[PDB]
């Protein structure tokens, strides 16, 4: 059970840790989050009370180092930092715990939600999508654009998601134009799975990361990437049986977790209607189709 | 974006462009079977690929053999159209390749875009114009070369005959769209109007009769009258 201490909380802020969130008052004696489950990536995220614009936050894994949060009054945000002195850090955390100035990661024993949302998400893959090699943790916010959004403007601050474009030479073999456009199996299986991702676990990890950035930061380019990766599978006639079964579980937990009030901006009507009712895989996503039909029948 | 009434003069500028109409690619007769079910029998079709500035028509004849053993033919017909248009562009010298291709039906956009990925600087556009190119098979010499074809064939025509010696591309296109609109609305009537006077013939190397400038004004008036009448009947107005 790991800890992310906070130096202080000088500005009023809503703090998220994974799917949980807490309101902290200006100068409230708040000194961080304890009992964070080892074995998963996590995201600690912020929304200032005075600017409900720019949700921002940090992907981290407590196995990779000792991380803390400290407010920077110059840049005007809560920053993640690494403490390299093990004994200084252990001594900071023990003091804050003794004074009970930390919130406990409020996991219910029965509840596999976070595992289910992050099953394939790896910190080493996050750090290739979000390039800042001097830190072990990754900053994401509401406004960061994707490599694909940029092609169509600061490269250092981009989300380097794998570019997926159904009307591209990468997607369409010369001489198999109609076949490759109507059945994307060669683009999914040869180009993306064998070629770029190497395996379905890395593909699902990027899909799951894109969804979480869409949900937690309202990151529009992330939402585009999540839908493109769903549509590429659903639009392939030839998908391994284990990948379809796994995709159904992945999407079920994403739809289950999505705030009911954000379905209008976070769910693309065309993609979901095509995936559940018209695509090759219209009959392969039983759990997803059932939760979507019961939770969001308007969209469909 | 879409070609409309607003940007109509763009058709007659010096940027090479082609219209592509796929209406007549996949053509069938519907009939009863011995068992009283319904079946189709394909007949020869054509792609209608037209340079509106020059009148050059690239009539690619679609022989029924291309459908043999294929499924979902109305879908395949859009892809076969895009394949043949792509092949035509690749066959042209670089300085003759179009800068834009305008498709008369929006369902041709994705097929043509995907076949033309090698030509990222050729713009594929839809149109808001309701163009009457479906009536191309009412031009006797075009219908005749399509129906007689025993294999895939490309035939080159000038759909304006020699009109550009006397009139502008804008006026030539307006005459062509009026003739085809008449032929589409009431073929029998349109064809009677065009041939009623036997002294006016079609040259061996032409599609339309050899009207004087004064005869074209009479003809064009007869075609407008035909179209308006038919409109009153269609809508009881």
């Amino acid at each position: 059970m790991n800890t992310v201490p906070f130096t202080s909380a000088p500005i009023e802020v809503t703090i998220g840790i994974d799917q949980y969130s807490f309101n902290v008052k200006e100068n409230q004696p708040f000194h961080g989050i304890k009992d964070i489950p080892i074995g998963h990536v996590h995201v600690i995220h912020f929304q200032h009370a005075d600017n409900s614009s720019m949700r921002y936050g940090y992907w981290f894994d407590c196995r990779m180092g000792n991380f803390y949060i400290q407010y920077d009054p110059k840049d005007g945000l809560y920053k993640m930092m690494e403490e390299r002195d093990g004994a200084k850090f252990e001594n900071i955390v023990h003091n804050f715990k003794e004074r009970q100035m930390m919130v406990s990661y409020p996991k219910i024993d029965e509840d596999d939600t976070w595992y289910n949302l992050t099953e394939f998400v790896q910190m080493d893959k996050i750090r290739k999508i979000v390039r800042k090699d001097e830190n072990q943790f990754s900053y994401v916010d509401s406004s960061m654009t994707t490599v694909q959004e940029n092609e169509l403007s600061d490269p250092a601050h981009s989300l380097n998601y794998t570019v997926i474009n159904f009307k591209s030479r990468e997607a369409i073999r010369p001489g198999h134009e109609m076949e490759d456009f109507l059945d994307k199996s060669y683009y999914l299986n040869t180009v993306m799975l064998q070629g770029i991702f190497k395996n379905s676990s890395n593909y699902f990890g990027e899909l799951q990361f894109a969804f979480l950035n869409a949900m937690f930061f309202g990151n529009y380019g992330s939402s585009l990437q999540w839908h493109a990766m769903i549509e590429l599978i659903c639009s392939s006639a030839t998908v391994p049986k284990h990948m379809l079964d796994k995709l159904d579980e992945i999407l079920y937990y994403q739809i289950k977790t999505l705030p009911e009030q954000y379905s209008d901006i976070l769910l693309n009507e065309r993609v979901w209607n095509i995936c559940l009712y018209s695509s090759f895989q219209k009959n392969s996503l039983h759990n997803t189709e059932k939760i979507m039909e019961n939770k969001y029948p308007e969209l469909l | 974006g879409a070609m409309n009434s607003s940007n109509y003069a763009e058709l007659f500028n010096n940027d090479i462009k082609l219209f592509v109409d796929d209406t007549n690619v996949y053509r069938v007769t519907v009939h009863k079977t011995f068992e009283g079910n319904v079946a189709t029998k394909a007949i020869n079709g054509c792609i209608f690929t037209l340079n509106p500035k020059t009148g050059h028509l690239f009539l690619k004849i679609i022989h029924t053999s291309v459908w043999a053993g294929q499924k979902r033919l109305s879908q395949l017909a859009k892809w076969k159209t895009a394949e043949e248009v792509s092949a035509l562009v690749r066959s042209l010298p670089k300085e003759e390749q179009p800068k834009q291709i305008i498709v008369t039906r929006k369902a041709m956009l994705d097929p043509l875009e995907v076949h033309m990925l090698d030509f990222p600087n050729i713009a594929i556009r839809p149109t808001e114009l309701r163009l009457p190119f479906s009536a191309a098979m009412s031009i006797d010499k075009l219908s005749d070369v399509v129906m007689k074809a025993t294999e895939p064939q490309m035939v080159l025509f000038n759909i304006y005959d020699d009109w550009l010696d006397r009139i502008s591309s804008y006026t030539a296109f307006s005459r062509l769209t009026l003739l085809l609109r008449a032929l589409k609305t009431n073929e029998e009537s349109a064809k009677m109007i065009l041939l009623s006077d036997p002294t006016i013939t079609i040259k061996s190397y032409h599609l339309w009769p050899s009207f004087t400038d004064e005869q074209w004004i009479t003809i064009e008036s007869q075609m407008r009258d035909l179209i308006l009448t038919e409109y009153g009947r269609k809508y009881n107005v």
